[PDB]
């Protein structure tokens, strides 16, 4: 049974009940302390769940969601879609199964409680995950002319070329997405802006699949099991490196080994 | 080359037909060896190749240059005519068909117009006295039509009534996505002419389907979708390989061996280095398309089968069929803004059936929704304009440029024949295919009215610079070369696509189709391949 | 080496009428032009000198006055290279620009550049803009 902390209003207590007991955000947003128990030292400070990573959602202005606007947090929790963040994987499943059916008051209470979570900053954090500006594209159309009369992407090792061929239709060559926002901007995106590129790699490996209000939004998978365009670990690492260096956190790096580990369900 | 590469079923050709058949067979516990003469192709590399294709090759419809042609298994290229498919006869231009060799085949660059044939199309001779009847009825192919539609993710006009249209037992898996501006405008314009412009059923995602994205109107279905929002035959190959099917690219089948009962015992294929490998199987299927299936059958002629494999009726390579097209290009008086949505979104289906089919061919008239920006840019640049005039001309010609087509049904003619070329060979020494084509008085009488209808459409749109092709154009649906039927003396395969001569050999191709129909034929080929899969499963289990 | 690309870029901005031109595309086009024609830099200088001496205000006046001048073909070729993205008229011609080629810009607000999404999946339900309103680029 939930205990009502009388030093806070009813909205805060309801939000705490929803976060801790009902929607159990800490069940995958709070790191387990290697005893398979939540670490009370780092509550809602980010954790690894399989191939995905639930980021820091404390009130840290840079490491967490402290700099998120209340409107953006509400919209993300209700629909999973925001100009700076899109829910994918476990977050998409959590939103489309539990959160999308929550009342507006309940999501507002969750936001109110989240704004009071003590901040858990990170070592390499100076700007927020959605505050990485874009760099101009380095793709060359002319340099692709030598790769004509090729039937496969094997000899396409350039990161810009790979991003343009596999990825620049929906997201644009500048990485700013579509005008209507259906294709998210990779610039200013929380997934590409994280210092931990896990969620980026997973996003490439499995795509995105979120059904909100009976409307389905899908990024196709690009891993070995892809139907649209299978990509090797090296190719995914190169595309992720280009995305990070041009549209996202430039202090984050992706190696083929990292993509391989993400493919294997992360650390065991 | 020493290994004999055994399997339960070996399927020659990894296009839509072969890959769908392989996927259905491995799903049911059969060992499958899928051979393709072409190489493995990556969608993104083809996208890059098309993007770096010259704009003149985009303006005119170059659908082969993005796919590099391999010397051991060349496919057709027409901007520089590579002279692979030789065409003769008065209507040679109408059989300059486009094919793509590789895992996924020509469905790599099709428009994904997935059409069901009318019930009368299967009984054309019994209904109108022309052409030939299919060995099976529409009701027999309906479940396989639906299975193909569900696997390929076809979207169709679910809630609408189209008077000539195949009766469906189930709705389309997806509903047709809304028209772009060009299709709405064309529908409204031609409704006043008595023409019913209706949505084309498309293997395209109007919603996220099969783990693939919803169509965002890249308007490049021909020749490559960058995001896989439409169905490509490579999907079935990938799914089959995931389920255990063995795919061998660059495997050019050239020889076939038969026993005393004329059953196929083995096949022999070449690698790009012309090393021979002998595959042995319990069941052999050729799904190599309507040009390469008869070409292989004629090339694999044995002592038991001197005129070609499964050619006891001398009909292999005969009755070659397609939809002879007449193209018109003009500048609409009012903006049409082609490019919203897929390249083919709607067509006039009013003339798909009628009593007139006893006299002249039934036709499909359609509007091309491909974006006209490359065409407009090249034309304005060739006009010698500079500055603001050049920009205004480009904008006006991309807003007003209209491409219209009228395709016709051709009857199966034994003299419309594919043979092995006596003058041209590829890098492996295999003779090139040579097709002699004549559309016939049926198509000519139909075209006398189709040209008038196209001119009426252009007049209703206030068209200027009207350019109608003075010849018949190919529409890339190759059928009839391995015709089906009930009489072994007048057909090659039976109602189950099994050859009359060889109880062991199945031919999962459009070449088995006895009538070309009025609309695109690949969905019927896929349904026939699934039906042949049922027959093979009955044989081997 | 740097004056040649600056001169080519300024002459290209004059000839196309559009100031915002990609520098990398311009460098590639200049290299291709100098491979095709060894005197191309001399012709660029001659065109620039003709523009500065007669004080032509736009490419329209220059093209009108250059009708019989032997330097006119190079002006038209430069405009074609920037608008179509190619210099030669073959099938194997190198494409130096797609989606940034200037001939796709007059209709970008309405017509999709094919392999790049205009916007999300069902945008075409909207009504197109007027033909008489030229997008700025
Ligand atoms: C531009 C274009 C647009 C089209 N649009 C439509 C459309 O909108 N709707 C529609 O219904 N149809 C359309 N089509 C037609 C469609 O592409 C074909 O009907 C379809 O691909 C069926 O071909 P298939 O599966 O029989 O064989 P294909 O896929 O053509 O070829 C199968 C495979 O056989 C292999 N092969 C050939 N010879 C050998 C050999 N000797 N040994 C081994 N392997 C071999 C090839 O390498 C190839 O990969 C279009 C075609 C083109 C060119
Ligand atoms: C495990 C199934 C989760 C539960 C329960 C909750 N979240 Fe989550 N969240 C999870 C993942 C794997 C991700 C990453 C998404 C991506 O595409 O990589 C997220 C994301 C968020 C975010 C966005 C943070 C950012 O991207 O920087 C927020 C604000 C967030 N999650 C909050 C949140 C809340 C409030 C939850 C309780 C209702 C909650 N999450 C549950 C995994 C899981
Ligand atoms: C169109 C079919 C796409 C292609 C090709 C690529 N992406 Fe994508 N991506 C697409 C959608 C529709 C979405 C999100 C759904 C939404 O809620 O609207 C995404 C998502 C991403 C993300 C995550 C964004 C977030 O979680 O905040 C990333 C990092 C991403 N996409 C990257 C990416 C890359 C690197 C691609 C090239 C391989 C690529 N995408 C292709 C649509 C499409
Ligand atoms: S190119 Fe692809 S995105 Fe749609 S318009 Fe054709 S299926």
């Amino acid at each position: 049974p939930y205990v009502f902390d009388h030093t806070h209003n009813d909205d805060w207590n309801r939000g705490r009940y929803l976060v801790d007991e009902l929607a159990h955000c800490g069940e995958c947003h709070t790191p387990r302390n290697f005893l398979l128990a939540p670490n009370q030292s780092a509550y809602l400070a980010g954790a690894d769940i399989g191939s995905w990573r639930a980021p820091n959602i404390t009130n840290a202005p840079q490491s967490g969601i402290g700099s998120w606007s209340d409107q953006d947090l509400f919209q993300y929790l209700k629909t999973g879609k925001t100009a700076h963040a899109r829910a994918a994987g476990p977050m998409a499943e959590a939103i489309e199964h539990s959160l999308q059916y929550l009342p507006d008051a309940d999501i507002s209470a969750i936001v109110t409680y989240l704004r009071s979570v003590p901040a858990k900053a990170e070592s390499g954090q100076t700007v927020a995950n959605f505050e990485h500006a874009g760099r101009p594209s380095s793709y060359s159309v002319a340099n692709a002319n030598s790769r004509r009369s090729n039937s496969t992407l094997t000899k396409t090792t350039d990161g810009a070329a790979l991003y343009e061929a596999v990825c620049a239709s929906c997201h644009q060559s500048d990485g700013k997405g579509s005008k209507d926002g259906y294709y998210p901007s990779l610039v200013g995106n929380t997934t590409t802006g994280q210092l931990n590129p896990n969620d980026l790699i997973a996003s490439i490996l499995y795509g995105v699949d979120r059904t909100t209000d009976n409307h389905e939004i899908l990024m196709p998978a690009f891993g070995p099991d892809s139907l649209v365009q299978p990509l090797t670990d090296e190719q995914i690492a190169t595309i992720a490196d280009y995305v990070l260096s041009h549209f996202g956190n430039a202090q984050a790096t992706v190696s083929a080994d990292a993509v391989k580990q993400v493919r294997a369900g992360g650390k065991q | 080359s020493n290994e004999t590469l055994s399997a339960d079923v070996v399927i020659i050709g990894a296009g839509i037909c072969g890959s769908l058949l392989a996927h259905k067979l491995v799903r049911n516990g059969l060992s499958v060896l899928l051979l393709d003469a072409g190489p493995r192709r990556d969608r993104s590399q083809i996208v890059e190749n098309w993007r770096n294709m010259p704009p003149d090759n985009k303006s005119q419809y170059d659908y082969a240059t993005p796919y590099p042609s391999v010397p051991w298994a060349p496919h057709t290229n027409y901007f520089p005519d590579n002279n692979y498919l030789i065409v003769k006869g008065p209507d040679r231009t109408a059989y300059k068909q486009g094919i793509i060799k590789g895992v996924g085949g020509t469905t790599w660059h099709w428009a994904a117009s997935s059409w069901r044939y009318l019930p009368n199309d299967f009984k054309l001779h019994s209904t109108y006295g022309v052409g030939r009847d299919y060995a099976m009825s529409y009701d027999e192919l309906e479940p396989y039509y639906y299975e193909a539609e569900c696997e390929m993710g076809v979207m169709g006009p679910n809630g609408e009534e189209i008077t000539p249209s195949a009766p469906r037992q189930n709705p389309w898996p997806m509903t047709s996505m809304p028209y772009g501006y060009g299709d709405r405008t064309f529908t409204e314009i031609v409704s006043k002419l008595g023409f019913s412009n209706t949505p084309v059923p498309q293997a395209r995602n109007s919603r996220p389907y099969d783990g693939r994205p919803q169509c965002c109107g890249n308007n490049n279905c021909m020749p490559i979708c960058p995001i896989g929002a439409m169905y490509n035959g490579v999907y079935a190959a990938i799914k089959a390989e995931k389920l255990g099917a063995k795919i061998i690219p660059n495997a050019v089948v050239y020889a076939m061996e038969t026993d005393a009962k004329n059953r196929i015992t083995a096949i022999s294929f070449y690698d790009p280095d012309k090393q021979s490998h002998r595959v042995v199987a319990k069941t052999f299927v050729i799904a190599a398309n309507g040009i390469e299936t008869p070409k292989l059958l004629l090339l694999a002629a044995n002592d038991r089968n001197p005129h070609g494999i499964a050619n006891s009726s001398d009909l292999v390579g005969r009755n070659m069929m397609d939809h002879p097209g007449i193209g018109m290009s003009f500048q609409s008086a009012e903006p049409i803004w082609a490019g919203g949505g897929s390249v083919q979104m709607s067509s006039i289906t009013n003339f798909r059936d009628g009593d007139f089919r006893s006299e002249y061919a039934a036709t499909q008239i359609g509007y091309n929704n491909t974006a006209q920006n490359s065409r407009a840019g090249m034309k304005a640049l060739s006009m010698g304009l500079v500055g603001k005039k050049l920009d205004e001309e480009i904008r006006r010609r991309t807003a007003h440029g209209v491409d219209i087509y009228a395709n016709h049904e051709v009857l199966p003619d034994p003299n419309n024949r594919l043979v092995l070329s006596k003058d041209y060979k590829d890098a492996l020494g295999i003779p090139h295919p040579e097709v002699t084509y004549d559309v016939g008085e049926y198509v000519r009488k139909s075209a006398a009215i189709s040209r008038q209808r196209l001119m009426d459409i252009a007049k209703a749109m206030g068209g200027t610079e009207i350019e109608m092709t003075p010849y018949f154009t190919p529409n890339n649906h190759i059928t009839g070369g391995t015709i089906m039927g009930h009489d072994p003396r007048d057909s090659v395969v039976d109602k189950w696509l099994r050859t009359h001569d060889h109880s062991n050999l199945f031919l999962a191709t459009g070449a088995t189709m006895a009538a070309s129909g009025t609309v695109n034929s690949t969905l019927t080929m896929a349904a026939l391949s699934l039906r042949a899969a049922d027959a093979i499963l009955n044989d081997l289990k | 080496n740097r004056d040649s690309i600056s001169d080519f870029m300024q002459l290209s901005a004059f000839a196309t009428g559009h100031k915002n031109l990609d520098l990398n595309i311009g460098s590639a086009l200049l290299l291709a032009f100098e491979a095709q024609k060894h005197d191309f830099s001399t012709q660029i200088k001659a065109l620039r000198e003709h523009i500065t001496k007669n004080n032509y205000q736009d490419v329209e006046a220059l093209d009108a006055a250059m009708k019989d001048d032997p330097l006119h073909p190079t002006l038209i070729q430069i405009i074609r290279a920037w608008y179509s993205g190619v210099i030669e008229d073959e099938t194997n011609a190198k494409v130096y620009a797609f989606e940034k080629a200037l001939m796709y810009q007059p209709s970008r607000d309405v017509v999709v550049i094919p392999t790049y999404a205009h916007n999300g999946p069902n945008y075409w339900v909207s009504e197109p803009a007027s033909v008489d309103v030229m997008p700025a680029f």
